[PDB]
RNA sequence: UACGGUGCUGAAGCAACAAAUGCCCUGCUUCCAGGAAAAGCCUCUAAGCAUCAGGUAACAUCAAAUCGUACCCCAAACCG
RNA sequence: CGAAGGUGUGCUGUGAGGCAUGCUGGAGGUAUCAGAAGUGCGAAUGCUGACAUAAGUAACGAUAAAGCGGGUGAAAAGCCCGCUCGCCGGAAGACCAAGGGUUCCUGUCCAACGUUAAUCGGGGCAGGGUGAGUCGACCCCUAAGGCGAGGCCGAAAGGCGUAGUCGAUGGGAAACAGGUUAAUAUUCCUGUACUUGGUGUUACUGCGAAGGGGGGACGGAGAAGGCUAUGUUGGCCGGGCG
RNA sequence: AGGACCGAACCGACUAAUGUUGAAAAAUUAGCGGAUGACUUGUGGCUGGGGGUGAAAGGCCAAUCAAACCGGGAGAUAGCU
RNA sequence: UAAGGUGAUAUGAACCGUUAUAACCGGCGAUUUCCGAAUGGGGAAACCCAGUGUGUUUCGACACACUAUCAUUAACUGAAUCCAUAGGUUAAUGAGGCGAACCGGGGGAACUGAAACAUCUAAGUACCCCGAGGAAAAGAAAUCAACCGAGAUUCCCCCAGUAGCGGCGAGCGAACGGGGAGCAGCCCAGAGCCUGAAUCAGUGUGUGUGUUAGUGGAAGCGUCUGGAAAGGCGCGCGAUACAGGGUGACAGCCCCGUACACAAAAAUGCACAUGCUGUGAGCUCGAUGAGUAGGGCGGGACACGUGGUAUCCUGUCUGAAUAUGGGGGGACCAUCCUCCAAGGCUAAAUACUCCUGACUGACCGAUAGUGAACCAGUACCGUGAGGGAAAGGCGAAAAGAAC
């Protein structure tokens, strides 16, 4: 996901961040409720948000 | 061993004075 | 107007207890664990946008973490914020 | 009997607190000594 | 502080010596005087805190030259 | 690199189970390896209510120091030492006293 | 009645007298030892602004955040 | 095929000592001849740890005081429930500030803690619990006092202080009764209120400050009248006939 | 009217007994003095060690005072034990 | 670099990876809350409250940036007051705080010793303060010497516990000269000629060589005792590797290493090379540091306590000659010798170790060694500064004792 998301534009990567943050809220809700056996999903999305925010800074200039 | 000694505490009787 | 990015970081969990259960069936109120820096306005914006329900008033309090002992080594649980979120007449969560 | 320690958090902080220490060079030397010794609590502030 | 602006003379420490040669610490203070000097460049009076010795240096070098030295060292007058 | 790896067929050089041959099931970071049917121990398993209903004196394999097992050459029919070479880019493992890649 | 406590209904609900150290009272009387400050508030204009800003009133709508709130507190929880 | 160390035994030298070996122990030890010393302990009211003694002695912390039945339990003088008795009641009741900080409530446990036992607890463990436009803080405002741009002063460090800026123990907007939780409530609910500011609309219009004036705004003591909180009695209503 | 009188709260501390390895490193009990004042008390502030403060006792300045406490000079020095 | 991974107590859960995007290691980036110099104002540190300007607004509001102080410089502005100056605003650049020791400077004890004590000592020590650097300081003779000469400074060994100083007590204590380490000389006080030519500094760009990950790395079996072999016994083998560590008892050959040989995409240190920018060499002529030297008074520093006391520093009052001149040669004078103050710069030998790597010990081995082998500057004590512990070992393996 380090080369795939790098092909995307800033106008295609912000919406992607607004899909992950939303997914992270849904997983955080499911986890607290008692549902979700797949606890590893929490880390995948948290690290995926990091990747996307990292590329946003690279696209900006820094 | 021995514990740290106490600071002065009230005394019941005056030491007798011999003079 | 508050960013959706901020509105997705203020609701941590639904709070499960007898008082939360009673509040949800008596005073149509949902008890949420929320971010410690979240405001009543941010809670009232997030619930409306993420649960698609109509919010009347948010009441908040800060729960002070307990001092617990784990193998004669003193520790302290983190303080967290509790939101009593009152919905309208007929909405349901 | 009234004992010597009569607690007041305001007086404690004003007399011995972090900002009181920082206000004078001698107070800053207290902090320097305590950091050098490696105190977990520099002042009463905590 | 008790510092001559011209020369830089300041309090120095020495001893009082009695007949029996008892040494007690004393200070030697400069002969400081606040004096209004007339400059023939800035048609103005300049108030310098100066030693009696510093006033003799101004009489010898001239106020213009001495004020130039103060600006060089970066001392406001 | 590691001279002994997972799936490798090894022989035990020292211990109660000396001469016995087995496959390494896993390698621990503490320089120890689990070899199937080698360093057997009789564990007294406590009765758990949640996961695994019964107790019973369970027979399982204990870790053995990696320096207590040698790679089994198969050809010679005895313990051998592992060396390292470069045969077209990749780092491979070879036996000592014959010189054949694994 | 799970003997802890829930559900349901509901009479009279007035008067007289007494009465504070509380209220009227930041009063009144009197005395000498002669009894904070500043803002909110009210009012006045100056520079300035001129059928604009702003002011007043009514009506409508919106906002009032944040932190404390448990519990002990003449005491087994504070200082000893 | 058993090192050091430990513990017996035998032998041995003038002594400090030495040698051998049973048992314990389970991995070190070290001849000889030299070399170097943190090199030898009974005392120092020595230092640290351990353990004695007095001694199963004194004491168990207000002389307000208990008794019994039932319950739970392995066990009940102490816990729970009931009846009685006694004690406080300008407090030994109730609500706070300060200070403490979970001690609150529930379930569970009784090693240690509780001067006894403990099923109990402010003890252990786990879960719960603190809801505000109106209460308080924050906030606006100042007091003593603090800090203090420039400034004045001082060997250095620094000291003092102006403009300022902080600083409550004082001044400054507004909510009440009833109901509710195991544990919060002027905060939740019900009923009925109130305050301040923003925006918009409509009408009418001199608005505007860091400045001026008013106000805020103040002592001790004493006295009297009018009141209410509150109490008492009667009436009223419900129940009672011992 | 009052540094007026009697007397609770409140402030104090004259006497006695108790206690003295205490219930308590200054108290308890019974009496006792002041109790509108040179009164008492909450909160905060200021004064710093040869210095403070003292209706003055060398009193008090964190259970320490004819020179606080803490660290340093420091292993002061000790013709003494 | 890799077949294993998701730090520890600490399992489990859900997973990731196995020929390369798992994890791990290194270079370079990104992110980097709040407090703290803390810097937008305030404050009882980790909190409270703003202004300004952008951009976004679902009109409820939201996001990001900037706003300390002082110094210097520049622009604009600007009093009493005519010019002006002070003052004000804005911008740019720098500073601020922290840190073991070493270093230079500003201040500076007393106990103690003198068998009392005051001169003296302790000691320019402790301590406080300011400032700097990787070192600092010092430094290119107004120096010594002795009629012969030496040739900046610093450090070491001698000279020597000598000469001296000294209530001539207690004590203090040189220099000359010699042997070493190291070695380096320059610039301004100025005008012209000629030209930017020597050389130290940034600046990229190549070249080697270090550093920050790593790679390969020899050779052993049988038997005996035993729980286990690395031990005994037998017979082999490697050695530029028998340093060291680990492995069920003591292993050159089981493992990790070790000798030895290799390694860098990226960043960076040092040393050469080569462009660019600033810097200005060389030659001739001239100049040669004044409230200064010296003096009187009071102190201080010189081993040197005022003494017969040179020399240095200066708080105070004075005050030359300035090369045909001036300083010194230990009172002072003459002679002779020697040097040129009152401007500055300068590497090396020297000092130190908070911190990093390797290696070493007739150093300690749990009351020792750090206070701390252990979740220690912790618990605990104190209002505070500050004080300040105790506490290591099952086993080879948890096989940590089912029933
Ligand atoms: C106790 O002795 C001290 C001296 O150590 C005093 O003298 C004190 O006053 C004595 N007290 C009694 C009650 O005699
Ligand atoms: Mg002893
Ligand atoms: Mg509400
Ligand atoms: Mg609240
Ligand atoms: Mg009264
Ligand atoms: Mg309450
Ligand atoms: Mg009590
Ligand atoms: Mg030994
Ligand atoms: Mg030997
Ligand atoms: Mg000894
Ligand atoms: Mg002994
Ligand atoms: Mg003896
Ligand atoms: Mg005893
Ligand atoms: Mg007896
Ligand atoms: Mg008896
Ligand atoms: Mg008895
Ligand atoms: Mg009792
Ligand atoms: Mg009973
Ligand atoms: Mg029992
Ligand atoms: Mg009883
Ligand atoms: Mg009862
Ligand atoms: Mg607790
Ligand atoms: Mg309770
Ligand atoms: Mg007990
Ligand atoms: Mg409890
Ligand atoms: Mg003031
Ligand atoms: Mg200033
Ligand atoms: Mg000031
Ligand atoms: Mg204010
Ligand atoms: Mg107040
Ligand atoms: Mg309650
Ligand atoms: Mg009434
Ligand atoms: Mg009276
Ligand atoms: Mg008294
Ligand atoms: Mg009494
Ligand atoms: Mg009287
Ligand atoms: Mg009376
Ligand atoms: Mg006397
Ligand atoms: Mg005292
Ligand atoms: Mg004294
Ligand atoms: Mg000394
Ligand atoms: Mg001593
Ligand atoms: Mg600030
Ligand atoms: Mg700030
Ligand atoms: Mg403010
Ligand atoms: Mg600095
Ligand atoms: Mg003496
Ligand atoms: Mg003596
Ligand atoms: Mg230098
Ligand atoms: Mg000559
Ligand atoms: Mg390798
Ligand atoms: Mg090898
Ligand atoms: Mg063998
Ligand atoms: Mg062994
Ligand atoms: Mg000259
Ligand atoms: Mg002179
Ligand atoms: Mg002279
Ligand atoms: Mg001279
Ligand atoms: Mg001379
Ligand atoms: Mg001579
Ligand atoms: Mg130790
Ligand atoms: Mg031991
Ligand atoms: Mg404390």
């Amino acid at each position: 996901k380090a080369k795939e998301l790098r092909e995307k534009s800033v106008e295609e990567l912000n919406t992607e961040l607004l899909n992950l943050l939303r997914e992270q809220f849904n997983l955080r809700m499911q986890a607290a409720s008692g549902q979700l056996q797949q606890s590893h999903l929490l880390k995948q999305v948290r690290r995926d948000v990091a990747r996307v925010k990292t590329l946003l800074n690279e696209k900006a200039g820094a | 061993g021995k514990p740290r000694p106490y600071s002065p505490r009230p005394t019941s009787h005056p030491r007798p004075i011999r003079v | 107007m508050i960013r959706e990015e901020r509105l997705l970081k203020v609701l941590r969990a639904p709070h499960v207890s007898e008082k939360a259960s009673t509040a949800m069936e008596k005073s149509n109120t949902i008890v949420l664990k929320v971010a410690k820096d979240a405001t009543k306005a941010e809670i009232k914006a997030a619930v409306q946008k993420l649960f698609e329900v109509e919010v009347e008033v948010v009441n908040t309090l800060v729960v002070k973490g307990k001092v617990k002992r784990h193998g004669q080594r003193i520790g302290r649980r983190s303080d967290w914020k509790k939101a009593y979120v009152t919905l309208k007449e007929g909405q349901n969560l | 009997m009234k004992r010597t320690f009569q607690p007041s958090v305001l007086k404690r902080n004003r007399s011995h607190g972090f900002r009181a220490r920082m206000a004078t060079k001698n107070g800053r030397q207290v902090l320097a000594r305590r950091r050098a010794k490696g105190r977990a609590r520099l002042t009463v502030s905590k | 502080s008790r510092v001559c602006q011209v020369t830089g003379k300041r309090p120095v420490t020495g001893n009082n010596r009695s007949h029996a040669l008892n040494a007690t610490k004393r200070r030697f203070l400069p002969n400081l005087h606040s004096h209004r000097f007339w400059v023939e460049s800035e048609k103005r009076f300049v108030t310098l805190r100066v030693s009696a010795k510093g006033m003799r240096v101004i009489d010898k070098k001239g106020i213009d030259t001495v004020l130039a030295e103060l600006r060089a060292r970066g001392e406001k007058y | 690199a590691a001279k002994i790896r997972r799936d490798d067929e090894v022989i035990v050089l020292t211990g109660k189970d000396k001469g016995k041959r087995g496959k390494v099931k896993n390698v621990l970071s503490s320089g120890k390896v689990i070899v199937e049917g080698i360093n057997l121990v009789k564990k007294h398993q406590k009765p758990v209510p949640a996961l695994n209903q019964p107790g019973g004196i369970v027979e399982k394999e204990a870790a053995i120091q990696v320096s207590n097992v040698a790679i089994f050459n198969a050809a010679t029919g005895k313990a051998d030492r592992v060396g390292f070479r470069f045969e077209d880019g990749k780092k491979v493992r070879f036996f000592k006293s014959n010189s054949e890649t694994i």
